[PDB]
């Protein structure tokens, strides 16, 4: 409720989670997408605790997950919306 | 012609000297090949999050989410 | 209590630490050890969830997080000893 | 020293006509000190 | 001499025929080269277990922990 | 074809007497797989 | 000194010097081999008895 | 069909072809040319207009 994902950020956690779960195993896999579900909901209880990047696209801020970096815009003073979970093809540009 | 100062030239210079580099001119074009790939990676970031976006919102529950990656296999 | 990292285990985490909050921030990293301390307990309270890896070394198993793999040996039903916290230097090997 | 190709050419034009860089000084700096920071992370493996 | 299968001759074939390498001796040696930093590697991460569980236990709590990183800057 | 250099030559050997791969066919057919598999990872990239 | 390189290769390092991106046929070879040997460097694990 | 490579690429590519993992002097520059290759390959993101 406080924060929610797109088709494309559903279809990345699916990716890593398939990824992860051919590689390691079932379990390894809920727990991943567990601690994920824990950075959602802290990123939507906590919207400033993501460096923003203006630019790369005005109004994003990106935080840091194991090898992929979540992208999500801020739609309220504790909401924020996940657009992307991409991996380490990512740039700073300050 | 340009001007980069002493840091760089100096850099030039001992990049050319270590023998990876044959001519100033092959340095700073290994530069520019860095910097045109990296904003090659800026811009189809950019696609990846336009895409994202407009895009639909996704229903998500975690154990939902996770009894649909059950059903899968 | 049911956990105990080393010397090189510690100094790993020390790294790791130092790396996230020179990158991202100080909050960053206090998420980040939160995390693994999360992953200790559990490891601890479950030390079956890690896949083994004798291959490698006798009595050894190893659990993903994010860019680092713990490697830890099982000391006990339900205690565990933490011995390295490395990056993607690793080997599967089957 | 400054016999570039035409596509190194019209790059540096193309980022300076953004905003972003100031001329081609800035972008050739820049690049350079990319290369500079590559370089660096290969020293911290001598 | 050695036999690998259809498999692995029709590979090396198909990889010569790419004119990626010339010959199969190059692209044994390649595979071998592979190998080689493999077990390389595997040797490397056995001596950093090793040199991990040889040294001592420390004393770790999360919240000390995170007291004496932020008592050093 | 088994031109190969003295120290492929020996390695060979050195990691046949493990006891973990049976003989030389089995050591370059594994190199040959660990080839192919980097060679596939590659493919999904065409 | 004179190389025999396969005709893929050749005809790989005629569309980088044509991609604009590389100035002289030396240069796409000087780029391969600063990345082989920032690979060969890097393994140094070698040396850990 | 010929290069003029740096002396330090030569003493280079001398050491690698006598540290026996590699045959012949253009053994080495194959090989950093599928390096380079598989760089410039991967970066297919130019074509995202």
């Amino acid at each position: 409720k406080p924060f929610n994902l797109t088709v494309a950020a559903k279809a990345d956690l699916r990716d890593i989670a398939l990824f992860t779960q051919r590689r390691w195993g079932k379990e390894q896999r809920n727990v991943y997408l567990k601690q994920f579900d824990d950075s959602f909901w802290l990123l939507a209880e906590n919207p400033d605790i993501g460096k923003s990047c203006d630019e790369i696209r005005e109004g994003y801020r990106k935080f840091p997950q194991g090898s992929h970096v979540i992208f999500y815009q801020q739609t309220g003073s504790q909401q924020i919306r996940v657009i992307r979970i991409l991996h380490k093809s990512m740039d700073v540009n300050p | 012609s340009i001007t980069l100062g002493e840091h760089f030239d100096g850099f030039i210079t001992s990049q050319i000297q270590s023998g990876r580099y044959g001519s100033a001119s092959e340095v700073i074009r290994s530069a520019l090949r860095l910097l045109e790939n990296q904003e090659t990676k800026l811009q189809s970031l950019r696609q990846l999050l336009i895409e994202g976006e407009q895009s639909g919102d996704a229903d998500y529950d975690l154990d939902s989410f996770i009894n649909e990656l059950d059903s899968e296999n």
